[PDB]
């Protein structure tokens, strides 16, 4: 006898087992690093998709600046990635989509953006994944970072007491002109502050569904952060009103768009045409984003607003085009037996090239130039998964265009676009003007640096086209985003994972990536997750851990086990309808009313506020 | 070890000792330090301020408990909720669960045409009593219909829902029908034409050949299946053209499949695949089946055969002008190619209305003909049985129900055992203060339910249970629960072999003695009463001690004592090398240890 | 116990193909008279310490 797990395929369709392609989700045991090598390549990379020469000296370092914008060159083999923008053509899209949306579009968002930031206080910068310390030189939480900063500002030149964002900003301005700087004790000068406030430094974390291409995911520091943040909200509050956005969330809202897509395709369409699918990928959409042309269309987009946006929206650009890019681990030297292993740091690498290997040293000297200690002089490119909702604007805009040449051979397009996948439906009458609209497609996309792979992407007639996970068929929509907490690694408290928990279910039900089985089975299971985290078990059970001594020996003063905690020997007492309750909440009228007062008294030493807080 | 942090004067406030029982619990502290706040601390009632600062959490539980769940179907499609509506309804399935509207007509008429369905399927057990016994059937069905005790010989009449059953229950009682047909579960009607039955074959392997009957002139109809509409004309046996309304993928291809069926166009009618070879058998367990009906079922069995019928219908490539209303193999809306004399289109076709009513005649086979032949229904078209429980409902002739299962079996010997004590002499009780089990051992209970039992290992059952039942009695030591328990194996001759701790029904259940279980339960606190699948049962005694001495229900030779964990575990084959004075632990169920002693 | 003991003995004796580790082991057993039972497979002493015939144990090895 043989196996072969494929077979379930023939006489079924593919939206039903798909998901056993891929394995569970969950943190992946890969450790994929972020070391020299890969960071050299891929600015080796970056550099190559400009397609360009030249070089301007700066008059703040004494350093080249490629300039690959509006200078495109080496046209040959150009259907390979490339980097050079034309500012002409970008503006006229832009022109297009706000024609198409209206007038006083841009202008109303603009103004959304720029009140809700008023009112926003500088604090919310702490909400944050990851960010580099310029003082410790590391990556840390973004709240541990800002005190750093802020203590500094007062151990050198006072207390910063804006207690705004706005105030903030202007501080980090002032402190670019400050020539002396101190911290927690040591003080540094003004281009060395400079240099780490445009440091950047590659992070390993790479958690998600699909692929985890973030090998290299940025880390900034926080001068630019609140700035990022700002540009972020406005391309957010502009992504809102485009039915082709589905980055801002997903799901039944995503769902929603797609049907009401190819429904509006339907009912338009006329009946000698016929459509086409494709299932598009960008590649590279990290390594092709400049942030000159991102400047220039925040520039054509508050040409009529206050000149505080105007300036404002000009700045997290500008401090993209100056990037040095903080350098990984530097290599290692070892001897023939290797008995003897010397390392080395980075910015001496460039003392010992005549040692290191042709692929280590062909990929090491062109870049000499650029260096400065340890760090590369990068002037462009976007790295971060940053600017994602500006990215998608971009495409929205590539999918709105239209001209006369196609109305005159009845061909038309549009689709949908994510940060870096998107969906296109190609529209005509003939089995040879697709192919036409669809180079006719990749060019106005290419003029742009947006991309697209040919060994991951494909097409198909109408019915089957994916995105996002969501293989989406004639019908049975299928997802594959299902999500789970960790305690371990977020151990926030006792009382509030479970809740989360609970909460995380019932939304991925929603969005109908699980099912009731299913749902009632992951339950089950981060209940277990939780009890082995906390160290905790029921009283039926005969364990004997520290907690459960005591927690065995004051079992028998009770009668109401059911209303007792999950974290004190307790059982479950929720369910399906059951989830947006807290167990609290569900047990109240339950627990003795001795055990009861015995938690919820708020005369002790330390969702619902419980006396279980792991401070 | 201690990174849990509190505060000071909170604690020696509470008088919180370190190390109560080698537990430090402790400025920083440990985890416990919140176990041992909890069960011996201060007392507050802050309940109310609780209840009133969470009052929006606390509402929503109300709100919650303030409900009336209903029933839950599978289908598809074609703030108070939104709270739940992950709860209520997804894409696949629903469930109507209901807060404050009530109105019971559209399930009484799912009850009353499931019912229906039953009845007639029922009739279904003869060759010449079927109108009697359906009558019959009918005349002694009543219900609890709604709110009134109606009968189910004017509800049939009074109701207006077309269906098969309900039509074919109504022929028999002279009723008026309305011209609407069922071929299968889809629904047709004529518009125009007419023609005559004629008669042809069908190959069966390549050798044999079978008659089936169609009509020769030409004849246009209206077919509705499930979420779509159409529109066709037949003519000799061939299917001529059609149209579709209403775009369903799913319904699109069942429904063009069923009326090719009905206008039986396709090569399979000349001869049949080499699945139906596989039986050949158009015939029941004693009756005979068309051809139609055949293959229809051959399409229910999986869609390959749909899509094989359907490539038997030609296929052929779109022209220009037509993908707007072209099909696809697999219902696609346009497509480069479709098949043969199609049309797609959207909304659904505007079905007509007959307002003249007839009536038919039924046949031994129940098969209704109005005129002309043109069957209107039958049990042909009618799904498998389908157990479903029934409420509101009084249904008294035989063949009503089996209502004989081996659950129900032995929850009745169980009723009998417990009945037979009748506080009285000649009963458990006189027999246990005298001391003579052996007549326990031939009391017609337990010859009852003795065919219940696993026949292969039987021997050893009864073996254990005398036993125990003997062990119980002689000392006077017993409990009644776990003697009536096991009483019904104490009825065959006892042997040797391998016990391991249950004792196994026919129907693959089981039952063990000292612990629980769903086909027998019982505790202490509510001795009286006798769990059976949940369903409690009363004792026609009262007891407060003759079941408190269970020393001796566990095992056979062993009696229960102190706990001691010095005893090593062991398990129940081993038992036989024992000595005595020599105790020893041993599991009682799940995650329960007891310590045992012999004698 | 006995029994079992006798019969191992005679079946080895009455041939000659022996195993003199086995006799010494099982002989202790053989002073009683027969009877009737089930031999589960173990042979205990009055101390819940036993020996098996044929198989190596802490007991006898």
């Amino acid at each position: 006898m043989e196996i072969n797990p494929y077979l379930m395929f023939l006489n079924n369709d593919v939206t039903s087992l798909i998901s056993t392609t891929y394995p569970y989700t969950g943190p992946p045991p890969m450790s994929h690093g972020s070391s020299t090598k890969y960071t050299l390549e891929t600015i080796k990379r970056t550099y190559d998709y400009s397609r360009t020469s030249v070089e301007k000296t700066s008059k703040v370092f004494n350093i080249p600046r490629r300039k690959f914008c509006n200078c495109l060159e080496d046209k040959d083999e150009l259907v390979k990635p490339t980097g050079n923008v034309d500012i002409s053509s970008l503006l006229g899209l832009a022109e297009m989509m706000e024609k198409r949306m209206g007038e006083g579009f841009f202008k109303h968002c603009v103004m959304e953006a720029e009140t809700e930031i008023l009112k926003m206080h500088f604090s919310r910068l702490t909400e944050g994944r990851q960010t580099y310390d310029w003082t410790s030189e590391r990556n840390m939480p973004a709240a541990t970072a800002l005190q750093l900063t802020v203590d500094a500002i007062k151990e050198t030149e006072g207390p910063f007491k804006g207690t705004t964002m706005l105030e903030y900003c202007n501080k980090m301005i002032e402190m670019l002109d400050w020539k002396e700087i101190k911290f927690k004790i040591d003080s540094i000068k003004h281009d060395e502050f400079l240099i780490r406030a445009l440091t950047i430094n590659t992070m390993a974390k790479d958690g998600e569904r699909g692929k985890l291409q973030r090998r290299a995911i940025a880390t900034p520091g926080m001068i630019v952060r609140p700035f990022s943040k700002i540009v972020e909200t406005v391309a957010q509050k502009i992504c809102e009103k485009l039915k082709e956005s589905g980055l801002p969330v997903g799901g039944n809202e995503k769902k929603a768009k797609l049907k009401t897509t190819v429904t509006s395709l339907n009912a338009r369409m006329n009946s000698d045409q016929f459509a086409v699918n494709i299932t598009g990928d960008n590649s590279k959409w990290n390594e092709c984003q400049q942030p000159e042309a991102y400047l220039a269309l925040l520039a054509y987009i508050t040409k009529d607003s206050s000149d505080l946006m105007k300036d404002l929206c000009s700045v997290a650009p500008v401090l993209f085009c100056n990037k040095f890019v903080k350098l990984g681990q530097g290599i290692r030297l070892s001897n023939k037996r290797k008995t003897k292993e010397v390392i080395i740091k980075a910015e001496k690498m460039g003392k010992y090239k005549n040692l290191m290997r042709e692929e280590y040293k062909n990929l090491f000297e062109p870049l000499e130039k650029y260096i400065q200690k340890d760090v590369c002089f990068l002037p462009g490119g976007m790295l971060m998964g940053m600017f994602n909702m500006l990215s998608t604007v971009l495409g929205v805009s590539t999918l709105c265009y239209m001209d006369e040449e196609l109305k005159a051979k009845g061909c038309f397009w549009t689709g949908l676009q994510s940060s870096d996948d998107f969906v296109l439906f190609a529209v005509a009458s003939n089995w040879s003007n697709i192919h036409w609209t669809i180079r006719r497609f990749n060019a106005v996309c290419k003029l742009i640096g947006i991309n697209m792979s040919l060994e991951k992407s494909y097409g198909s007639l109408p019915e089957l086209f994916e995105f996002t996970s969501m293989f989406f068929d004639g019908e049975f929509v299928s997802n594959l985003a299902m999500e789970l907490p960790a305690f371990t690694t977020a151990g926030v408290n006792e009382g509030v994972d479970f809740t989360a928990a609970m909460s995380i279910i019932k939304t991925n039900m929603i969005n109908n990536s699980l099912s009731p089985s299913t749902a009632l089975m992951a339950l089950r299971i981060c209940l277990q997750e939780f009890r082995a985290t906390y160290r905790v078990h029921p009283w039926d059970s005969r364990v004997k851990g520290g907690r459960m001594k005591i927690i065995n020996e004051f079992i028998k003063t009770i009668e109401n086990k059911d209303g007792l905690l999950i974290a004190d020997g307790g059982k479950l007492m929720n369910n399906i309808s059951t989830l947006h309750i807290p167990e609290e909440v569900l047990k109240f009228e339950k627990m003795d009313e001795q055990y009861r007062n015995r938690v919820f008294n708020p005369k002790n030493p330390f969702a619902v506020v419980s006396t279980h807080s792991f401070r | 070890k201690f990174p849990i942090i509190a505060n000071k004067r909170m604690l020696e406030e509470a008088q919180i000792p370190k190390e109560h029982n080698n537990v430090a619990l402790w400025v920083l502290a440990s985890a416990s330090c919140i176990n041992y706040w909890n069960f011996c601390g201060p007392c507050v009632n802050n309940s109310e301020v609780i209840k009133e600062v969470y009052k929006s959490r606390f509402g929503r539980l109300e709100r919650r408990k303030e409900i009336m769940w209903k029933e839950l179907r599978f289908t598809l499609v074609d703030p108070e909720r939104m709270e739940l509506i992950h709860a209520l309804g997804g894409e696949t399935w629903i469930q109507e669960a209901n807060t404050a509207g009530i109105s019971n007509v559209d399930q009484r008429k799912n009850d009353i045409r499931a019912v229906c369905r039953k009845v007639c399927l029922a009739a279904n057990a003869s060759i010449m009593n079927a109108k009697s016994k359906l009558v019959e059937y009918i005349k002694s069905t009543s219900m609890r219909i709604g709110e009134t005790e109606r009968k189910l010989e004017e509800l049939i009449l009074e109701t207006d829902d077309v269906s098969p059953e309900v039509t074919l229950c109504k022929s028999a009682l002279g009723g008026q029908l309305g011209k609407t047909l069922s071929f299968g579960p889809m629904l047709l009607k004529k518009i125009s034409g007419s023609g005559v039955k004629v008669k042809d074959t069908v190959y069966i392997q390549g050798v044999r050949a079978v008659q089936f009957e169609y009509w020769s002139e030409q004849e246009e109809f209206y077919g509705e299946y499930k979420s779509a509409t159409a529109l066709f004309s037949r003519k000799e046996r061939s299917l001529e053209w059609i149209t579709i309304g209403g775009g369903i993928n799913e319904d699109r291809k069942r429904l063009l499949a069923m009326c090719m069926i009905f206008c039986r166009d396709g090569d399979y009618f000349k001869d049949a695949p080499a699945t139906i070879t596989m039986a050949d058998l158009s015939t029941k367990l004693g009756r005979e089946i068309p051809y139609q009906y055949v293959m229809m079922n051959w399409i229910q069995k999986s869609e390959d055969n749909l899509e094989a019928l359907l490539y038997s219908r030609g296929i052929v490539e779109t022209n220009p002008g037509k993908m707007g209303s072209s099909m696809g193999i697999d219902g696609s809306k346009r497509a480069i190619k479709s098949l043969r004399a199609v049309t797609i289109q959207s909304g659904k076709i505007d079905m007509p209305e007959s307002k003249e009513k007839i009536h038919l005649e039924l046949s031994d086979n129940l098969e209704a003909f109005d005129s002309s032949g043109r069957i209107v229904a039958t049990i042909l078209d009618l799904p498998s049985d389908k157990k479903v429980t029934f409420q509101d409902v009084s249904f008294q002739h035989p063949d009503l129900a089996v209502l004989r299962d081996e659950k129900t079996a032995i929850t009745k010997g169980y009723e009998a055992l417990i009945k037979r004590l009748g506080t009285g002499d000649n009963d458990i009780p006189s027999l246990i203060a005298k001391k003579d089990y052996l007549s326990l051992y031939n009391l017609p209970e337990v010859k009852l339910m003795a065919p219940l039992i696993r026949p292969n290992r039987k021997g050893v059952y009864s073996r254990v249970a005398r036993k125990l039942v003997s062990t119980q009695v002689t000392t006077g030591h017993y409990s009644l629960h776990e003697l009536i328990k096991v009483l019904p194996f104490t009825y065959f001759a006892p042997k040797q072999g391998m016990f391991e701790g249950r004792l196994f029904f026919s129907n693959d259940s089981f039952v063990e003695p000292g612990v629980n279980n769903n086909v027998f339960s019982w505790s202490k606190a509510d001795s009286s009463k006798i769990y059976c699948h949940g369903i409690a049962i009363r004792v026609p005694l009262v007891v407060g001690d003759e079941h408190m001495d269970t020393s001796l229900a566990l095992l056979e030779g062993f009696s229960v004592c102190e706990n001691d964990p010095r005893a090593p575990m062991v398990t129940r084959q081993d038992l036989i090398d024992v000595g005595f004075g020599q105790k020893v632990r041993l599991f009682v169920g799940q995650g329960s240890v007891r310590t045992f002693k012999r004698t």
